[PDB]
């Protein structure tokens, strides 16, 4: 979805480097504040909010 | 040298599984090879900080 | 003035039949001087040196039609290629008449090559129309050559795009193996039970026994064979119930051949209308200078129209082959050949006798066998897909919610990890 | 072993380099009695073709056989192909009609041709049209043959692209030109880019439909193919001076060397069937005379030499027979009625020589035209912003248009590299809305003479 | 309006240069000013060309 967005590609670039293979991942390192932002559907993080 | 698929797609595709009936993303890529369902959640998208 | 007509192998019932068709086509077609002048050779089993013999002797001939005449030859290469070879160094068209390869119609190599025997792609144009009969969407493909099977392939392709329909299993191998039980078990957990079948007769006899000696031929199954299957060891090790399909007065030779020349015959008459007439060369000894009017000798045969004959309206298409041309379809009725449809080229007539089918009653077979069972696949999720290791083996930890209700949990089996 | 190499010609070459040959070539000999025979003929009629193959089969066996054709006659080779289907001999073929691609061989068949498929020249066509990112262009094809390949080829190559090409929907020709139908099925196409899959003797006609359309315009490009292009001298009045085509045919590379590449393949398939087996010389007995039941081999070099090392070249072949990574030409048509050579392609990736694309403007004499742009800028942040190509992907990201920089090797030298660089901006979505709007061609680089702009003695 | 250039004759259709000024055109709605003995032999042409 931001591949196809040329216009957002340089997030997408400071992105790329950064991915994680699944979602909890991301959940542990921005608990832990080792992130410091992640993109998702409103209804889940709402949950886990 | 082809772009292909992996993951629930890449098991899909390949017919080990039957139906996927998970959070899956309905966008406009997935479904010009498969067919999908009317939603039944409506969602956007936002951000999680700290 | 004089024209050479060229045949192979005239048969004994032939050799005075060819000759009362040069007569024929000398009959009624005007009182111009031009004149016919008949050729026919006899092989023998080597078609290098016989390949040489006709080719210099169709040189020496300078022939307007070459013909193709091999019904009765046991050989089992059924290779008419090298005189078409050589004609289509000068593009002289050869008219086949016996052969139902699609590889011959490759028009990329075959230049000046047509043929009233149409193959095996119209065998599935006529199975696409059994499907409308039907009004099935899922098939099951099983093609051993794979030089007429991708041109079969292909063909059925164009054939689904009108529903844009697709083929469920694609099977393409090695002619001659034994051993193909694992791509039929694989078609026996697919859905459909609608078995194609383009083979050889050995190929044919080896899924035929692989079929009987695993029950492939009970209820539900769906038979679907043609013309190849239903000949040699294969309509010997034939399951009873079985459909096929026959070339009406395909086999037949003498008017097939008669019909033929009467269609060569008025359309050179037509062509003698239009002038800038070449002629081919002595290309025997250095002479190497192509035949002028070549494509335009097979364009004027290409949109030559005929009604008059004895199978009736003969008209050549984009391959070059018999527009919508008669077909049975036969029955193993108790191993006794029983025509059970007819067909011309746009619509399936059946017959007085019924349509009797391997399995249980006379109706069509409702194939979609169903997948009552569904094999789920699902990514972990966390508000979504909750997972728990067994407790003791292979439970769960029956749990209620706050208002008083056991959430009903599923035997899974997840990934044990996510590492590599 | 016993190899023959035949050439039925017209073109004056003389016998005895080719007797040549072999002497110093093969240094490292592993077959011992490896007797060459160098033959020279004039006609190509099918009768001294056979003559000749079983006066060779007669001499001593030979197993190699090589031939190359001057004439333009492909099914020659379709000839050799059913003497590849009797004889069980692996032969090669080099040059004209013997090298012309024909569609599928059989099994019982070894022939060899040495040249590109189908799928490969457009592999190497959409590579051109990679390294121009021209995104806009169609696809024209008649029912020609080899032509639902040809299209299936573009569809699987544009749906597995790294760019992602906006290609507009194919159109195909039916019949012979109503100039009802037709015309309709022509005026659907405003692209600037046109690949015609045809014979020679169609696209006479459709480029003289093209031109009474006034579909022959300097936007308009045309692609086409080695099958329709055929003799290089013999060039009909009614193509545009600028006929993108790509052919195999080289002169930088001659049929001597070649051949000799050949004999390499074929001297290297040996030596490996001798490590591999003893009984090497397998082949028939004799044409004439011919009894029945034919002693069939299972050690040949057809299925074995699929892969080959030769000069630091990967001269592999294919599953049909037919060559990996050949040595392809592209030419364009000159204002001079010439096949101009333009470019050369590599095993795999491709490099040219003008990498400013040309464009031979004057296409015919009916042309009055004079909307191209030569647009310079200088790097302002707000405005200006230049960055590499993506590595990755051998391409600007879409958004972006590409400009050529001057860069010079250093203040001594006063030659430079046109590095053709991404560019975006403010500046640059001007440039783009004019373009929509105005609807010019444009022409973008960089100042290398220095700043803005400043008189410096009456010069600026 | 969006008006295309205005195609003028010169004779009868030549085949040389008139259906140069007529292939020109790639819109819908064309107006037509000549005699009903022209008319026949225009609209036979556009007819030819569709
Ligand atoms: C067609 O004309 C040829 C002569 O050009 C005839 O063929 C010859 O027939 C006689 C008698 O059988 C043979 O002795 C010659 O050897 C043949 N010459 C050949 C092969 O050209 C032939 O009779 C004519 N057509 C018929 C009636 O078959
Ligand atoms: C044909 O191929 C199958 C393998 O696909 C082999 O036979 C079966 O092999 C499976 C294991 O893959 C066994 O479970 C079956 O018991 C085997 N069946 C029989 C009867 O052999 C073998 O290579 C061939 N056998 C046939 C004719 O099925
Ligand atoms: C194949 O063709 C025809 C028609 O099927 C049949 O034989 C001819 O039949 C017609 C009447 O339909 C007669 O006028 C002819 O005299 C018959 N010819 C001969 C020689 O039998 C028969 O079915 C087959 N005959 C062959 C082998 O040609
Ligand atoms: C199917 O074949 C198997 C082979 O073991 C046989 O046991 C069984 O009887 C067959 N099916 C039926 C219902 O007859
Ligand atoms: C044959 O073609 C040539 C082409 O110039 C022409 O001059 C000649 O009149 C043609 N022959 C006839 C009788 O049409
Ligand atoms: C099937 O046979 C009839 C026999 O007259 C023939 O006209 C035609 O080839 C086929 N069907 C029709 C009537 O078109
Ligand atoms: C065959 O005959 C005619 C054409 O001659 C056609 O209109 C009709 O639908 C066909 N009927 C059959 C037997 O399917
Ligand atoms: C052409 O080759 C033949 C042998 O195939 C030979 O007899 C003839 O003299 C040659 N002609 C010339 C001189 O080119
Ligand atoms: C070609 O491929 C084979 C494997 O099929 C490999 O063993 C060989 O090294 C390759 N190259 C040569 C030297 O033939
Ligand atoms: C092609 O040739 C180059 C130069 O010899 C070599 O470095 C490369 O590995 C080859 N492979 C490709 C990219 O096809
Ligand atoms: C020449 O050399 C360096 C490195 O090639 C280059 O960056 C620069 O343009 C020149 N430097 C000077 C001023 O000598
Ligand atoms: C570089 O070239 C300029 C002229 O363009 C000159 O003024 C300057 O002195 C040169 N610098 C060096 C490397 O001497």
């Amino acid at each position: 979805y931001f591949r196809r967005q040329v216009e957002l590609s340089t997030m997408y670039r400071h992105m790329e480097k950064h991915n994680y293979e699944s979602a909890a991942e991301a959940i542990q390192a921005v608990r832990d504040n080792k992130l410091h932002a992640f993109i998702w559907d409103s209804a889940v993080l709402e949950f886990e909010a | 040298n082809k772009k292909e698929w992996n993951g629930m797609m890449g098991e899909l595709l390949s017919g080990q599984a039957d139906m996927i009936v998970a959070p899956l993303t309905i966008n406009n890529e997935r479904a010009q090879y498969i067919e999908f369902s009317k939603p039944f959640k409506y969602q956007g998208l936002t951000i999680l900080v700290k | 003035k004089i024209v050479n007509i060229g045949a192979v192998l005239s048969t004994r019932k032939h050799e005075q039949m060819f000759r009362e068709a040069v007569n024929q086509a000398n009959k009624r077609h005007g009182s111009w001087k031009i004149q016919l002048n008949a050729t026919s050779v006899t092989h023998k089993p080597n078609a290098i040196q016989m390949a040489l013999s006709v080719c210099e002797d169709l040189i020496s001939s300078q022939v307007y039609a070459i013909l193709v005449s091999h019904p009765p030859t046991p050989n089992d290469h059924f290779t008419p290629t090298p005189v078409s070879y050589t004609a289509g160094f000068y593009r002289i068209p050869v008219l086949g008449l016996t052969t139902r390869m699609s590889i011959y119609s490759d028009k990329s190599i075959h230049l000046s090559f047509l043929r009233t025997v149409p193959p095996y792609s119209h065998q599935s144009s006529v199975w696409f129309e059994m499907m409308r009969v039907y009004n099935w969407n899922h098939i099951i493909l099983l093609v051993s050559d794979d030089h007429e099977g991708r041109a079969a392939q292909k063909r059925l392709e164009t054939l689904l795009e009108e529903r844009e329909s697709k083929a469920e299993k694609v099977l393409q191998f090695d002619p001659g193996t034994k051993n193909v039980t694992a791509l039929l078990m694989e078609a026996r957990e697919l859905e459909a039970r609608v078995i194609i079948l383009s083979a050889s007769e050995d190929d044919a006899a080896t899924v035929y026994r692989a079929a009987a000696m695993l029950n492939m031929t009970g209820s539900g199954y769906v038979w679907l064979v043609g013309e190849r299957e239903i000949s040699g060891n294969a309509l010997r090790y034939a399951p009873d119930g079985i459909i096929g399909l026959q070339l009406i007065n395909g086999k037949n030779e003498s008017a097939h051949i008669s019909d033929a020349v009467g269609v060569v015959a008025q359309a050179v008459h037509e062509l003698l209308e239009k002038e800038n007439i070449t002629d081919p060369p002595r290309g025997c000894v250095g002479n190497t200078n192509i035949w002028k009017t070549g494509p335009l000798f097979k364009r004027v045969l290409m949109s030559s129209k005929y009604a008059d004959g004895v199978t009736g309206r003969v008209e050549f298409n984009e391959d070059g082959d018999r527009k919508f041309a008669n077909y049975s379809i036969m029955n193993l009725q108790n191993r006794k050949l029983v025509q059970v449809g007819i067909y011309n080229g746009t619509h399936v007539i059946p017959n007085d006798r019924k349509i009797i089918w391997p399995g249980g009653e006379t109706e069509k077979p409702r194939g979609y066998q169903m997948s009552t069972r569904l094999k789920i696949v699902t990514i972990h999720q966390e508000p979504f897909v909750y997972v728990k290791p067994t407790m003791s083996d292979g439970t769960c930890k029956e749990e209620f919610t706050v208002n008083g209700d056991p959430v009903k949990k599923v035997i899974c089996t997840g990934p044990n990890d996510t590492s590599p | 072993l016993n190899i023959a190499v035949l050439l039925g010609h017209s073109h004056d070459v003389t016998e005895r380099e080719l007797r040549n040959l072999w002497g110093p070539e093969q240094a490292t000999g592993l077959p011992l009695d490896v007797n060459v025979v160098a033959l020279l003929m004039n006609r190509t009629d099918p009768k001294s073709l056979i003559t000749h193959v079983c006066d060779l089969m007669s001499g001593a066996r030979i197993h190699g056989l090589v031939f190359g054709d001057d004439t333009d006659q492909e099914a020659v080779a379709q000839m050799l192909d059913f003497i590849s289907s009797q004889t069980f001999i692996p032969i090669l073929g080099i040059h004209g009609g013997a090298s012309m691609i024909m569609a599928d061989k059989d099994p019982t068949s070894t022939f060899f041709q040495f040249g590109a498929s189908i799928q490969q020249q457009a592999t190497v066509m959409l590579k051109i049209m990679q390294d121009y990112d021209w995104h806009v262009f169609s696809l024209v094809t008649t029912i020609f043959p080899g032509y639902r390949d040809f299209i299936s080829f573009i569809k699987t190559t544009v749906d597995n692209s790294f760019v992602g090409w906006d290609m507009q929907n194919v159109i195909t020709l039916d019949t012979s030109f109503e100039d009802a139908k037709t015309q309709v099925q022509l005026k659907k196409i405003h692209s600037s880019v046109i690949l015609l899959y045809c014979s020679k003797d169609e696209a006479v006609l459709i480029l003289s439909e093209a031109r009474s359309l006034g579909l022959t315009g300097y936007d308009f490009f045309w692609i086409v193919p080695s099958l329709v292009s055929g003799n290089t001298e013999l060039i009909p009045k009614e193509f545009p001076s600028g006929l993108i085509s790509v052919s195999y045919d080289d002169w930088d590379y001659s049929l001597e060397a070649r051949v000799r590449d050949g004999l390499g393949i074929l001297t290297t398939a040996a030596s490996s069937m001798l490590e591999k087996f003893s009984y090497i010389p397998e082949a028939k007995a004799s044409c004439y005379g011919q009894a029945e039941k034919p002693e069939t081999p299972l050690h040949t070099l057809h299925q074995f030499m699929v892969n080959v090392t030769w000069d630091g070249k990967d001269l592999s072949f294919t599953e049909e027979g037919y060559q990996v990574h050949p040595r392809l030409v592209v030419i364009v048509l000159n204002k001079d009625r010439e096949w101009e050579k333009v470019g050369k392609w590599e095993n795999q990736t491709l490099s040219l020589r003008h990498a400013v694309w040309p464009r031979y403007k004057s296409f015919s004499d009916c042309e009055p035209d004079d909307n191209h742009l030569s647009i310079v800028t200088l790097e302002e942040a707000p405005f200006v912003i230049v960055e590499d190509i993506d590595p990755l992907t051998e391409t600007c990201v879409r958004n972006t248009v590409p400009c050529r920089k001057f860069v010079k090797i250093n203040n001594s030298t006063n030659e430079g590299m046109n590095v053709k660089k991404c560019c975006k901006g403010f500046c640059i979505d001007i440039l783009k809305k004019l373009s929509r709007t105005v609807k010019f061609t444009y022409d973008l680089y960089l100042v290398t003479n220095g700043k803005h702009g400043k008189k410096v003695n009456n010069v600026w």
